[PDB]
RNA sequence: CGUCGGGCCCGGGGGAGGCCACGCGCGCGUCCCCCGAAGAGGGGGACGGCGGAGCGAGCGCACGGGGUCGGCGGCGACGUC
RNA sequence: GAGCCCCGCGGACGCUACGCCGCGACGAGUAGGAGGGCCGCUGCGGUGAGCCUUGAAGCCUAGGGCGCGGGCCCGGGUGGA
């Protein structure tokens, strides 16, 4: 089970040729010339009945629809979104300071933690600084400035998938005609995990920001845009 | 013969009904109800036909007999069958399957049974 | 005897992969030859120049004997002569281009229409873009995209030409089955000059566009496709 | 714009009997099938010789 | 005399890097080398498109015969969609 | 030196051939010519175990739709064979 054993110089080119790839793998001396289940039988069950039954799986169906649709061709291409190959903006890296642009924190400056698994940005800021705790955000979204807080020497804590993110829905079990409504986890509770989870990241970087002046100042503020300035002459 | 009766008929019919955009044929042995030589229940010395049952349960299946071509009181043998879903369709499979009874409209007939058999259950409200 | 039929299937699927791969490796010998030939007039070319030069004498080129044809002219009253011309240049549509063989009756029949078309020399890279970016064959009369070698082969192999690249060698390099090969190809169909020409009346000379090129062809390539 | 002379593109011929005779459009369809799975150029010749009018099928005497 | 000339870069010989879509046998040829005791006969190398006689499979990745996600968010009856 | 499928009994649609499917090129137009019209009106021979006083024709309609179009279908109302 080797590795490739050859570079990759630009994606669908080797950095060898087939001679080459011969003479490095081998294929010299190692030349080769040449060389369930559908039915269980469940026991009898008698007495008198006897011969056990051969019952089969994956029964034939009852009923077939009157019509149907001819399957797809093969597309060769466009894998599931799980593995898709995630990109980084190339002016984003651990511990720059970002702005939010859509959510309910519009303008609002946070740090930012490693990237996340889907593509997802997992950003947070001091919450007693800013009120915006642990949460994801897209690369797109945001506008990214040049300050960057180095946040080497610090610990993320492994269960910070973006399934530890991933939206609760309790709506609707066993209720199908709507006339009594579910008046309650209206209020998205901020269960102690997340508490504690974000007190023990912010722990760690709190006293590092606290080392450059007016950080403290820099991120309470909100970005917003005046009479002035025109943000393509800006330079973030 | 048959491709005669088919290009005789395929225009003019009693059964065939051209409406907007479409075309049918309600020929008491036409699967699919269209106008086609393939599917045409009168034409063919060898033909099928799945129709409910008289009383408002199972499913009736009628085969062309080969004798009696010239003769429309026996020329067709009707027998009802009035058991659940799977066991009457693995037997209406088996029939065309087995007898090379027209292996064509095989599944055409198998659809035909299983929705009448669904028309048949009741509607939950 | 189920064995034995599998068995003859498998002999044939092999030999039929194995004469592929055969044929794959000669198109690709015979490109790396192709490639070798291309750079040989080239670095001549510039050597007799050189030479001549170092013996203070003049080296004349020969002139080209292939040429790109491009209409730059519309539909809308139309001589007859030029109209009958350019049918028979297959340049039927405005930005229509096509290759042609040069002697003195092309020659003379490319003075007949001069406003009409712009011409040149193209080089290497030019024929190679266009070919490629656009070259669409006319089998049974129909123009089918060149996107298979053994497209090509199906119709053109009678001569020897099997590959894209035999196609590219008999068009730059003029040889015995240019005709075939010309005539094979569709008319190019191609856009709209990009940047504009900065005149469409007048000749090349005066500032126009209509007439001849010698190099500046490649040029309205590039801004072409 | 394209300077194609459209008056000739649809070129006129049978392409199946004008008539409604049942039996002739049987062989028709008989034919047909042949000559397309068929490379006998016969079977064409005689496929579109089961197109044209009784004018252009004129009769063959004995002699 | 000159050519970052050609001759699958004709060729050969030698020494403390690069390129090859070059790399089963056995035999038959073609060429080369050794002894050559006829410069005979054997010993070896290189090339072959030459010679009665069957077959790799087993996984992946994809700039590969026309888009999918095995991604997600919000809102909902007397005011809205 | 015979393995004649099968633990199975199994396996999408299609082909009104006057149908369906594939590929390429093309599409202006008076006078004029031709083809199709499941566009339309009236009456006749057949056919729909057609529709119809539980409401036909006809007319009206800020109602819903189809057809490129000729036009058509349905909802609501009036009307009464
Ligand atoms: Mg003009
Ligand atoms: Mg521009
Ligand atoms: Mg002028
Ligand atoms: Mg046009
Ligand atoms: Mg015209
Ligand atoms: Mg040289
Ligand atoms: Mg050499
Ligand atoms: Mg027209
Ligand atoms: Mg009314």
């Amino acid at each position: 089970p080797h590795c490739s054993r050859n570079p990759v110089l630009v994606r669908g080119i080797g950095r060898y040729s087939r001679s080459a790839m011969y003479s490095r793998k081998a294929m010299y001396k190692r030349k080769y010339s040449a060389a369930v289940l559908a039915t269980v039988t469940k026991p009898v069950g008698g007495d008198k009945n006897g011969g056990t039954r051969v019952v089969k799986l994956r029964k034939m169906p009852r009923y077939y629809p009157t019509e149907d649709v001819p399957r797809k061709l093969l597309s060769h291409g466009k894998k599931p979104f799980s593995q898709h190959v995630r990109k980084l903006r190339a002016s984003i890296t651990p511990g720059t300071i970002l702005i939010i642009l859509t959510g309910r924190h519009r303008g609002k400056r946070v740090v930012f933690l490693k990237q996340l698994a889907s593509g997802l940005l997992l950003v947070t800021g001091p919450l007693v600084l800013n009120r915006v705790p642990l949460r994801r955000t897209h690369q797109k979204f945001v506008i990214a400035t040049s300050t960057k807080i180095d946040i080497s020497n610090v610990k993320i804590p492994k269960h910070l998938t973006d399934a530890y993110f991933k939206k609760k829905k309790l709506r609707k079990p066993r209720h199908q005609e709507g006339e009594i409504f579910d008046t309650e986890k209206e209020k998205y509770e901020i269960t102690e995990q997340r508490k504690i989870d974000q007190k023990a990241v912010d722990s760690q970087i709190l006293p590092k920001i606290k080392a450059i002046p007016q950080l403290q100042g820099y991120l309470r503020s909100v970005f917003a845009l005046t009479n002035g300035i025109y943000p393509h002459k800006l330079v973030f | 013969s048959a491709h005669l009766q088919w290009m005789v008929v395929r225009n003019c019919s009693s059964f065939l009904i051209k409406r907007n955009k479409q075309t049918y044929s309600t020929e008491p042995n036409n699967l699919k109800a269209r106008n086609s030589f393939r599917y045409n229940g009168l034409i063919h010395r060898k033909t099928v036909g799945v129709e409910p049952a008289a009383d408002g349960k199972g499913v009736v299946v009628v085969i062309k007999r080969r004798s009696g071509q010239r003769k429309p009181a026996t020329s067709y043998v009707r027998t009802t069958i009035n058991k659940n879903a799977r066991a009457t369709l693995s037997s209406i499979r088996h029939m065309i399957r087995k007898n090379k009874y027209r292996p064509d409209l095989r599944m055409a007939a198998i659809r035909r049974a299983s929705a009448i058999l669904r028309s048949q259950k009741p509607v939950m409200v | 005897n189920f064995a034995e039929l599998k068995i003859k299937r498998l002999r044939k699927k092999f030999a039929q992969k194995m004469l592929r791969k055969a044929r794959r490796k000669l198109i690709y010998e015979k490109a790396k030859h192709y490639h070798k030939e291309y750079r040989q007039m080239y670095r001549t070319e510039i050597r007799m120049a050189r030479m001549a030069r170092k013996a203070g004498n003049f080296y004349v080129p020969a002139e080209p004997k292939l040429a790109f044809v491009i209409r730059i002219r519309g539909i809308n009253g139309v001589s007859p002569k030029v109209r009958k011309v350019l049918q028979l240049l297959r340049l039927r549509q405005i930005f229509n281009g096509t290759f042609v063989k040069l002697n003195k009756a092309s020659i003379n029949m490319l003075r007949i229409v001069e406003p009409y078309i712009a011409w040149g020399y193209p080089n290497l890279k030019s024929v190679n873009e266009l070919i490629y970016k656009r070259g669409y064959g006319k089998i049974n009369k129909k123009r089918i995209a060149l996107t298979d070698n053994a497209l090509i082969a199906r119709s053109l192999g009678k001569y020897g030409i099997i590959c894209m690249e035999d196609l590219i060698h008999e068009i730059y390099t003029v040889g015995k089955r240019f005709k075939e090969a010309n005539n094979f190809l569709w008319p190019f169909k191609l856009s709209s000059p990009r940047g504009g020409m900065k005149k469409k009346t007048t000749h090349f000379v005066e500032g126009g566009d209509a007439g001849n090129r010698e190099d500046q062809i490649n040029r309205l390539i590039r801004r072409m496709n | 714009g394209v300077d194609i002379r459209h008056n000739k593109d649809r070129k006129v011929r049978r392409k199946e009997p004008k008539s409604q005779d049942i039996y002739l459009r049987l062989l028709v369809k008989l034919y047909r099938f042949l000559a397309r799975r068929t490379n006998s150029t016969f079977n064409q010749v005689v496929l579109k010789r089961l197109f044209m009018s009784r004018t252009n099928r004129p009769p063959l005497s004995l002699s």
